[PDB]
């Protein structure tokens, strides 16, 4: 809606998503934290994890499940078959530095706290303790907090 | 018939990968080789 699928299923069951954004500011103050948490991901070893990307199509060949993962990936599909990156340089101080330790770890704390900004966190765990075994809409629970 | 004459009749060897529609990572190693007459002739029975 600011530049310019409302079913999900889940359980094999379709409920319609109705979402309404009456103005534009809420939008784009979503937006910022899309996008900067976004760009604090990318670092110097995404280079070599691009250049892995033939590895996976071989491999999305070679196995099964490898076959599920590469084909909602709307840009890896395209990329390793139109994209190409040369013979990386060698890295600043090679020999005590590790460029993938920090483009994987910086991705750890980026990625959970992802959601519980752009949405909330789990405040509560359904902990059943002699009840029935699964709840049906409207129907009292009992919990813990988390 | 002198404008053009044929000299004498070989062979074809062509190799391929199975079609598309059977292609797996791992059947792309079983090439059907296969063979074809050039300027070659058939015959009823043989006279003898």
């Amino acid at each position: 809606r600011t530049a310019a699928a409302d079913v999900i299923c889940y359980n094999g069951r379709r409920y319609e998503l109705e979402t309404n954004l009456q103005h534009r500011d809420g939008s784009d103050a979503a937006i910022r934290t899309l996008v900067l948490n976004l760009m604090f991901s990318i670092n110097e070893g995404c280079l070599l994890l691009l250049a892995l990307i033939p590895t996976l199509l071989v491999q999305g060949a070679h196995d099964g499940y490898v076959n599920l993962l590469i084909q909602t990936a709307n840009c890896v599909r395209e990329t390793g078959q139109l994209i190409n990156i040369p013979p990386m340089p060698r890295i600043q101080d090679g020999h005590r530095r590790f460029p993938i330790y920090e483009t994987i770890s910086s991705w750890i704390s980026t990625s959970s706290r992802l959601g519980d900004t752009l949405g909330t966190r789990a405040i509560l765990r359904v902990c059943v303790f002699d009840g029935p075994s699964t709840v049906h809409p409207g129907d009292r629970t009992a919990v813990i907090q988390v | 018939l002198m404008g053009d004459m044929a000299e004498r009749t070989t062979a074809i060897l062509v190799s391929s990968a199975p079609d598309a529609g059977a292609a797996t990572a791992t059947t792309r190693n079983m090439r059907i080789y296969d063979g074809a007459l050039y300027h070659g002739l058939i015959m009823m029975a043989y006279q003898a």
